[PDB]
């Protein structure tokens, strides 16, 4: 109860949407919405890995970690990731 | 009994009046009714072989038979409602009126029913 | 959509919940009119409407079986499909009018409104000036999405003010810009239908699945890391085994990878993410037939040619991907008409592509090629 | 079952309804037996019965962890899961008769009826002629789905209909098959299982479901990039948390990600195409648990420690590949197979290796230990 | 058998019939779900059907090559040829 609402709703939003296939659009979609933060996955260049670029007008607490720890268990296993900010 | 619209068709011009779109104008299920009930007036009855016997009335024929002015009423009459009166969402027609303008020149008035026009009774057990 | 089922609760009748409140009493009257009967009936008319009413719209909008609306929207994205949106009528508009007259963006034209249809409204979405011709083309779009607008060629003729100048203002094509919004029904279908359980890796089990799901696709065939980096060709036979056409690639490119995602987008393909893909069909080898052939008396060349054209072909049509093209039986094809005298008198130096054996195609399918007499001196 | 905490004002007392009722009221008597008060009672009746029954059971069939009926088999849909249907029971009939007699499929051939049991019907599935030794195996099906079907050998010894050169009937085995309806008990965890699960394809927890798919696999755990990108290493273990075979690791290879290769099967393995996927079996690191036990009455001690083995194996997987294994958390287990009256009384002096302390994996598999009553 | 060459005009789509009939109209909408389109096409799906069911198939039967019936057995019978009839089976009962 203590936590937030709307995190409460964003997490809520991203668990239930992730049983279908982890294309780049389902992928941004699940992450934004978790965040709340619009999202725009890069397709990196690397052989194995996904680029992952945030944006957001307010700018975001020093700590965000638990999207890591989502997006570690959500990502295809064999494909490391890579984060950027941006205000 | 669900029946069914149609596509309305401006008699004054004799031609279907259709959207900006292109497409026909469609019309409601009453607009389409009376669509059709100015049509099979229009229509003779026995003449035009696309329609069986039930379709068209006898408006014309009237015309060059002998009856008196009273006779010729009473067909008139007779003729447009039997024409109407074959569409199921005809209740009744009648409350004719004529009126001989000239000696020999009639304008003539008469009144639609609709099946929705009825009256319900209100009571339930 | 599917009929809801009711609890028996929810569909109470109004006397079975008046007849229960006025089943404790039984020393004071309870007549119609009676003031028990003031206090109580109202409570039990209020309640079955609300019970009937209310309840059971809110069972309705739970489920995406029954749903609608907004309500129904926000279940799609429980599994996050989102319905589509509608969008604005655009097209371009002829001006015509003194060449000093100048046009600018956001100005509004309109259609003949009339009694029996109103007039839709569209908007510029240019400047422009006449100065150098009197006519002049303005970029235009209706200012309401939705298939309204999407109008006949000159069905624009009404602006709304009076610019000084202008001589007429005449839409020259039909517009086709407009869209509706997404019927409920396929969107409550599109809900449904995303419910698959599981194969969704994208190995090539799943690709070949995906790839056949395209219309057009017949057979489909993949190569893992064709180009390393986990890439993924897509190797597709029409439904007649033949290479599939651009339009098909592109279809199936499109359903499984999509190349056209600008910066805000993303791929929403069946390829996951990383899993980089691209269709490719294969080369279909000609087989050019040559042989001095001799016709028997006053036939037409051409014509026997055509035939026995047709004839092989037929048989190519037989050979898959990869296969292996018999010449020893072209033989025959060749000297099936000798059989039925179907112009062949006679032939020699039968060859295919100048080769004399059987060829075995490799990434290849096999078409009819030239059929050529020698003519030899 | 799973129970919905409802807020309190969503379930008011009727008798509290009814005092917020006369709440309002100033000058008149509110006693019982009063108009005001018998007028104004069933109202505060159906006012709370319509919240309760109303709104509570609408709410609860809302949600798959309470609904019932067709609402839960449509909350099952939506994540995709539908309830498994009846099927009829099926095995063979032994014939026995004149050769040459013909007998048709379809027929109808029942158990004996008694007194507590009608005609348990089944219907033959093949046409035949009574063969050489005056016999002929005959499969037949049960005519209801469900249990009732899966009856024992030599019930069916009863032909309906007028045929004679058949001299008797049995069946030689106890018929299998025969599902009924799938519960509401088991579709519920299958629907709750499905909505809790986040279901991707490509994870590391789909490498796991696939690994356990293959039979032997105990337990599994999967490194993503244990060898940079690309790369991605399964580890599994026996139905005992021990060391797994190799052939198992053989078997989830090939089920997942097979070594050898061809033009049109790649691998068409589970994994996606790109992946570097590794099988093997990991460090099983024991944690033998040795505690002052005291055991209860109806339980043995084997027994009970068994269950005490199963829970705490439950928790070794809820401890992470690498993790740490915690004593409170042990303190838990242990404890709650007290509470739930599960053969222990009382216990103390718990070591989980010698030790009250929390232990670290090394990127090792806690391994299941031995527990020991001291 | 021997199928008979019959030439495509004889065997039109019902679509290119179809497209045809709305090659007429020049400033009505004849899209799907219009009156032109929806009045028009059970008219091209006659039109084939009887093009098809109609004459292809009484031009063929009017050829022994692709004919069946009694029509078969009077083009058999105008060269002379009768068919089988059929026979009673006979033997001995001891």
């Amino acid at each position: 109860l203590d936590e937030d609402m709307e995190t409460r709703r964003r997490k809520v939003i991203a668990k239930l949407q992730s049983k279908y296939i982890m294309t780049p659009k389902r992928m941004s979609m699940i992450l934004q919405s978790y965040t709340g933060a619009n999202i725009k996955i890069n397709e990196n260049i690397s052989p194995y890995t996904f680029g992952v670029e945030l944006t957001s007008t307010q700018g975001f607490p020093k700590d965000l970690e638990d999207l890591y720890k989502r997006v570690n268990v959500i990502k295809p296993s064999h494909l490391a990731v890579s984060y950027k900010l941006v205000s | 009994l669900d029946l069914k619209g149609s596509f309305l068709f401006d008699f004054e011009k004799g031609e279907f009046v259709k959207n900006a779109d292109g497409t026909l104008k469609k019309c409601d299920k009453v607009q389409a009714y009376k669509q059709w009930c100015q049509k099979a007036i229009l229509t003779p009855r026995y003449k035009k072989a696309a329609y069986t016997n039930i379709y068209g009335s006898e408006i014309k024929d009237l015309i060059a038979s002998n009856l008196s002015q009273s006779a010729k009423e009473l067909e008139i009459t007779r003729l447009i409602k039997e024409t109407i009166l074959v569409h199921p969402y005809t209740k009744e027609v009648g409350e004719f009126s004529f009126n001989w303008l000239e000696n020999s020149r009639l304008v003539e008035y008469e009144f639609d029913v609709l099946t929705i026009d009825d009256e319900n009774i209100v009571i339930d057990g | 959509e599917r009929e809801l089922p009711i609890p028996v609760f929810l569909t109470e009748d109004e006397d079975s919940v008046h007849e229960r409140m006025l089943s404790n009493f039984q020393d004071v009257s309870t007549l119609e009119g009676d003031f028990i009967y003031d206090a109580t009936r109202p409570t039990a008319e209020q309640i079955a409407e609300l019970k009937q009413l209310g309840l059971q719209n809110n069972l309705k909008i739970a489920f995406p079986q029954t749903s609608y609306g907004t309500y129904l929207e926000w279940l799609g994205e429980c599994k996050g499909v989102f319905k589509n949106q509608p969008t604005k009528a655009t097209g371009v508009i002829t001006f015509t009018g003194v060449q000093g007259t100048i046009i600018t963006k956001g100005t509004i034209v309109t259609t003949i409104a009339t009694d029996e249809k109103q007039s839709i409204e569209f908007e510029l979405l240019e400047t422009k000036t006449i100065g150098e011709n009197e006519t002049v083309d303005i970029k235009a779009e209706s200012r309401i999405v939705g298939t309204i607008g999407n109008v006949s060629k000159g069905s624009i003729s009404v602006l709304l003010g009076s610019i000084s100048g202008v001589k007429s203002i005449t839409n020259k094509e039909d517009f086709r810009g407009g869209t509706d919004i997404e019927d409920e029904e396929h969107f409550r279908e599109r809900v449904l239908v995303a419910e698959q359980e599981d194969k969704l890796s994208g190995a090539s089990s799943d690709y070949i699945r995906w790839a056949k799901e395209v219309d057009g696709v017949g057979y489909a065939y993949v190569v893992s890391e064709w180009a390393g980096a986990g890439t993924v060709k897509v190797l597709i036979l029409d439904k007649n085994r033949k290479a599939a056409t651009q339009e098909l690639i592109d279809k199936v490119q499109e359903y499984i990878y999509p190349l056209n995602i600008s910066e805000g987008e993303n791929r929403d393909g069946k390829a996951p993410i990383g899993a980089l893909v691209t269709v490719v069909t294969p080369d279909t080898l000609l087989i050019n037939v040559k042989a001095s052939f001799i016709f028997s008396n006053g036939f037409s060349e051409e014509t026997v040619l055509n035939n026995l054209k047709t004839k092989i072909d037929k048989y190519l049509d037989k050979i898959d991907l990869g296969g292996t093209v018999s010449y020893n039986a072209i033989q025959a094809i060749v000297g099936s008409m000798m059989l039925t005298d179907e112009g062949i008198e006679d032939f020699s130096n039968l060859t295919i592509n100048d080769v004399k054996e059987n060829i075995k195609l490799q990434d290849q399918v096999v078409g009819i090629g030239e059929i050529v007499n020698e003519v030899v001196g």
